[PDB]
């Protein structure tokens, strides 16, 4: 139903909120210093760097996912709204009706003027003896 | 680096053709 | 009807400023001497709370557009009434060609 | 036969109403707001009936040709035929200005009043109307009135003949389009 | 191999004609004139000028004689030899 | 977040016009 | 960081046109829109549900609404791009029902001197010496235009009783109906007034009445032209009213002598 879609959008919004915080927390959690107990520390620093690299790219792809999921609802909102939907439908009605009445007045004047010319021609023919 | 939405009677009487002319080997 | 696209542009074009906020945080962080630690801390706090008001903007955008979800009929035929001048206009053009033929019939009696 | 009704009640503040009417022109046909105004007058007959023959007469002063219309409605019904709308017994006849003077003969008198002014829209059989109710002080005149409430008292009515049941499905399904905006209810006329 | 395409395309012509009949029947009548018999790619009969407003025409084909198209023989009517109308 | 509808006020409205209280 | 700055600095710009110029709808995963006049008040069981595919973009109108078809009458003495596309399909969509009703009216209704139809040809013989053809010119890409140009307005006003507000009266006690029938309850109308207000007239009778009006005016013109050409002796004068009715007219005919017309009034 509609409420299922609303809950799905809410769940993915909360997942988007959770992912960003989960990305920022693990970057600084792994930056803490611990004493070595038979470690051979030569391999740990490159591991920490190579794990930091993917965690920052996780933030980058989280921003990209935000950009895409905002556009996902952009087309959802654009199809069912009411800012001027009941308003812009009638604003084209009277605008074209004004032109309709202007053309009606123009054709009325042309008809009257023409008919005058026709009667003038008629009485010009009647002016001749015929 | 589709259908004409008349195939159902087309195929039905074509089915009548398959029980009269079956495929023959 | 451009208000919500302006809100979406506010959501989008803020993110460049967010990138610059993160950059100004990290460059001041990697500096050995930081006289303006307050500027660094307010950059970090602004980046923290500003993604939050972007979320608030998204929530306001969807809540303003939530409960208007239905179908919409484009009622009336405004183009049908609009085209009602055009056949009168071509009738006027028919009268124009009729009077042009009247003039052409008036032409040949002038020479002879 | 004798017809019956279906009434849904509610009260919505006017500041949030402006979006709701956006839906009214977004699903129905091309109707415009009307803002009709009526005068309402309560009368009753003190007959031998246990419940007095109490009725409410309307008259639209703004529109000519609409005469005095009496509405005699019955007691509330607790039937299982319709659990979400008011089931009432009504007889509705329109008569001219010979109504009010004729009603003085059987002792129809001053009970109360409420002036109705607002919009009405329809879609098939459902009629949703959003109107202001006005209360009078010094009831002799009609100009010394005031708003009986600030929240708009919104009603929805469906008329049906005798019988013709199985209607609660369509009204509920059409109200599901407007459930986040409005919460209609079947309230008792008492308490 | 001629005789099989003889059989099947004529049946395919019968396919076309049997389809053509039923798509005409559904719509264009004012119901004043109706259909009496009709077969699966074989034949058809109709009635016109019926008893409530009688005359019939039966359209058949043979299962041989490729030289001839779907038959048009008068039923109850049997019109006189028209120098155009029967010929039409 | 705001109470545009008020059930107590609605129940007062449906009872105020029922009989004669709050008029004198 | 720099990858997304240049990636964001037109898709939704055109998407705000189809909501305003036409009717928009969403189902499943695809955006569509109807073409029928249900919103304009047409009770025809058909939906012109065209779809939209993002590419620019494109609209896709389904079958049975393609080509060009119109109506042509003839008397005879013989025994952006998407905006254009949607209305072009809608014209044929309306012409579907136009000649459907026109064809079924000729057969379903008994008439004096009835006419025929073959496939799209109403051949009518109103008068013994007059016959006219009405044709659904289905081009699937001599004539008088006034009849069908008026018929467009006839069906447009035939959409109006499905679209106007006469059947929504003001009172709550009067849900629907006409004002005259509401008056007839208390103020009982006379027997003439009961049956004068009701009117159920077919389109074709009005069409043939207009044709008879035009033909009779042409015949009167032929008589007065025969009078003018044959008889120029006193003088001939014909004058017509500048305002006219659809059925009846009023004309002035003067046959007055050559020299002293001002006396013989």
């Amino acid at each position: 139903s509609k409420e299922t879609l609303l809950q799905s959008y809410n769940k993915r919004l909360k997942d988007d909120i959770k992912s960003i915080m989960d990305n920022f927390t693990e970057i600084i959690k792994t930056a803490k210093i611990e004493d070595e107990t038979q470690v051979s520390r030569a391999t740990q620093g490159e591991q920490d760097n190579y794990e930091m690299h993917v965690r920052a790219a996780n933030i980058v792809r989280a921003g990209e996912s935000l950009m895409k999921l905002v556009s996902d609802l952009k087309q959802f909102l654009i199809l069912n709204d009411f800012p001027s939907v009941n308003e812009a439908i009638d604003q084209r009605n009277q605008q074209l009706r004004t032109l309709q009445e202007e053309c009606d007045r123009k054709l009325i004047t042309l008809r009257d003027e023409i008919s005058i010319d026709l009667y003038e021609l008629e009485e010009e023919y009647y002016s001749s003896s015929s | 680096f589709s259908s004409i939405f008349q195939r159902q009677r087309v195929d039905a009487l074509l089915l009548d053709l398959r029980q009269k002319f079956p495929p023959k080997f | 009807l451009a208000n919500e696209r302006l809100r979406a542009l506010e959501d989008i074009e803020r993110e460049i400023g967010a990138i610059l906020q993160n950059a100004g945080t990290v460059i001041l962080e990697l500096s050995k001497e930081k006289t303006n630690e307050r500027l660094l801390d307010r950059q970090a706090a602004a980046f923290t709370a500003s993604v939050q008001h972007v979320e608030a903007e998204l929530s306001a955008q969807i809540r303003y557009l939530t409960q208007v979800a239905t179908g919409q009929p484009h009622e009336g035929s405004s183009y049908s009434s609009r085209k009602d001048c055009q056949m009168a206009l071509k009738r006027v053009d028919y009268a124009r060609l009729k009077l042009s033929d009247v003039a052409r019939t008036c032409e040949q009696m002038l020479e002879n | 036969i004798n017809m019956m009704e279906y009434l849904l009640q509610g009260s919505v503040l006017d500041h949030s109403l402006e979006s709701l009417i956006h839906r009214l022109r977004g699903l129905c046909d091309n109707m415009e707001p009307e803002t009709f105004l009526d005068h309402e007058m309560v009368f009753l007959l003190k007959g031998q009936q246990a419940s007095p023959f109490v009725l409410r007469a309307r008259r639209s002063m703004d529109r000519a040709g609409a005469p005095w219309h009496l509405r005699y409605l019955g007691q509330p019904e607790m039937g299982d035929k319709n659990r979400h709308a008011l089931v009432r017994n009504c007889v509705d006849i329109a008569t001219s200005e010979n109504l009010t003077d004729f009603l003085m003969e059987m002792g129809f008198r001053m009970d109360h009043e409420f002036v109705a002014k607002g919009h009405l829209f329809r879609k098939g059989i459902m009629k949703i109307m959003v109107y202001k109710i006005f209360r009078i002080l010094v009831p002799g005149n009609t100009d010394s009135t005031e708003a009986l409430s600030l929240s708009y008292l919104v009603e929805l009515s469906v008329v049906a003949p005798a019988g013709q049941d199985m209607v609660s499905d369509d009204m509920k399904n059409f109200a599901e389009q407007l459930k986040p905006l409005v919460h209609l209810e079947k309230i008792d006329p008492k308490r | 191999m001629y005789n099989c395409l003889h059989s099947f395309c004529l049946s395919l012509q019968l396919e076309v004609l049997h389809s053509q009949t039923l798509m005409l029947i559904r719509e264009r009548w004012g119901d004043l004139v109706q259909v009496e018999r009709y077969h699966a790619g074989k034949c058809l009969s109709l009635s016109v000028w019926n008893q409530q407003v009688v005359h019939k025409v039966t359209i058949k084909i043979d299962e041989n004689d490729v030289s001839k198209p779907l038959q048009i023989f008068h039923d109850p009517p049997l019109p006189a030899s028209d120098s155009k109308l029967v010929e039409r | 977040n705001k109470q545009t509808f008020n059930p107590t006020d609605t129940n007062a409205l449906v009872a105020a016009v029922a009989f004669g209280k709050g008029l004198s | 960081a720099e990858r997304l700055t240049k990636s964001v600095t037109d898709f939704n710009s055109e998407l705000l046109r189809l909501r305003q110029h036409w009717k928009l709808r969403k189902v499943g995963d695809k955006i569509l829109g109807d073409l029928s006049y249900r919103s304009a008040g047409s009770l025809f069981p058909h939906h012109g549900t065209f779809e939209v595919i993002k590419n620019p973009l494109d609209v896709q109108i389904p079958s049975d609404l393609e080509g060009s078809a119109y109506i042509k009458v003839s008397i005879q003495k013989q025994a952006p791009h998407w905006q254009t596309k949607l209305e072009a399909a809608q014209n044929v969509l309306l012409c579907k029902e136009i000649f459907a009703q026109l064809s079924r009216e000729a057969v379903q209704i008994k008439s004096q001197v009835p006419h025929i139809v073959v496939k799209n040809q109403i051949i009518s013989q109103p008068f013994p010496s007059l016959q006219l053809s009405i044709s659904l010119c289905h081009s699937s890409n001599d004539h008088l235009y006034v009849l069908e140009h008026n018929l467009h307005l006839l069906i447009r006003e035939f959409h109006k009783q499905t679209l106007s507000s006469i059947m929504m009266p003001h009172p709550a006690s009067a849900p629907f109906g006409h004002k005259r029938m509401r008056l007839s309850g208390p103020q009982a109308f006379d027997k003439n007034e009961i049956n004068s207000l009701q009117s159920s007239e077919g389109l074709l009778e009005k069409i043939i009445k207009q044709a008879k009006h035009i033909f009779l005016r042409s015949r009167a013109a032929a008589t007065i032209d025969s009078l003018a050409s044959r008889i120029e002796d006193p003088q001939i004068q014909a004058h017509w009213s500048n305002i006219n009715d659809v059925y009846e007219s009023s004309v002035k005919v003067l046959i007055t002598s050559q020299g002293y017309e001002q006396i013989c009034k």
